């Protein structure tokens, strides 16, 4: 299993990120707003493939997750579909991104603006977000925003679509990668 | 679902299927509630779950 990847939670279906770790430790990171009351994670809709269990969650203010794998034969691949990941970095406006999701597939697009702060309403207000042109629809939630073999974002939210377009915020990686000690591979 | 805190302008990208009354499936309530804003409350839910 790789970035752009489905997962399924109890309640839904969101996208893995990209896969980490700690020492000899294994983890993927996901949106925030699907670990959130989450706790068993699985690579099929029939819940027979088991990932692991939600590990941390920091949304609304963010928006990442971090699940630690419990199943220990399923080949846990640092890239992106095919593409190696090989370092993470910042996001600088008019940077050429790709986004990854397990709706949409592959989309490419531009950062736009940087720390950019989302409502999405009832108190769930995100800060900090990168805001691009990539467009996202739902199940995309958590996949990677890379580009070349860099990590940039983990995929949150936005509006529009794939067929009109639309404008899509992303988590910057680099913070999740401090608050849980972790690093691609 | 109750749509009158809408529109919002943006939504997260989980996937929790809606049937909308146009037999689409919408992702998620946040998306099926900006449509029936959009509608300007012309569309309503069928059922939970996919169409």
């Amino acid at each position: 299993i790789s970035g752009g990847d489905a997962i399924y939670s109890s309640t839904g279906r969101c996208s893995l990120g990209f896969n980490v770790r700690s020492g000899s430790t294994y983890y993927f990171l996901t949106a925030g707003h699907c670990t959130d009351g989450a706790t068993t994670w699985w690579a099929n809709s029939a819940r027979t493939t088991v990932l692991g269990t939600t590990s941390g969650s920091s949304f609304p203010n963010n928006d990442y997750g971090i699940v630690r794998y419990t199943n220990t034969t399923i080949p846990k691949d640092g890239t992106v579909g095919g593409q190696d990941i090989t370092s993470a970095a910042n996001a600088t406006v008019g940077m050429a991104v790709t986004r990854r999701g397990s709706t949409t597939g592959t989309h490419s697009g531009s950062v736009t603006a940087l720390n950019a702060t989302v409502n999405y309403g009832g108190g769930d207000v995100v800060y900090g977000m990168i805001r691009t042109n990539v467009c996202a629809e739902p199940g995309d939630s958590g996949g990677p925003l890379y580009s070349g073999t860099r990590a940039i974002g983990l995929t949150s939210g936005g509006s529009g679509n794939c067929s009109s377009g639309g404008t899509t915020f992303f988590q910057p990686v680099t913070e999740a990668l401090v608050a849980y000690g972790v690093s691609v591979y | 679902v109750d749509c009158s805190e809408y529109p919002k302008p943006a939504c997260t990208s989980e996937y929790r299927p809606l049937c909308g009354s146009d037999n689409k499936t919408y992702g998620n309530k946040c998306n099926f509630c900006n449509a029936v804003v959009e509608s300007n409350g012309t569309l309503t839910l069928s059922h939970f779950g996919k169409c």
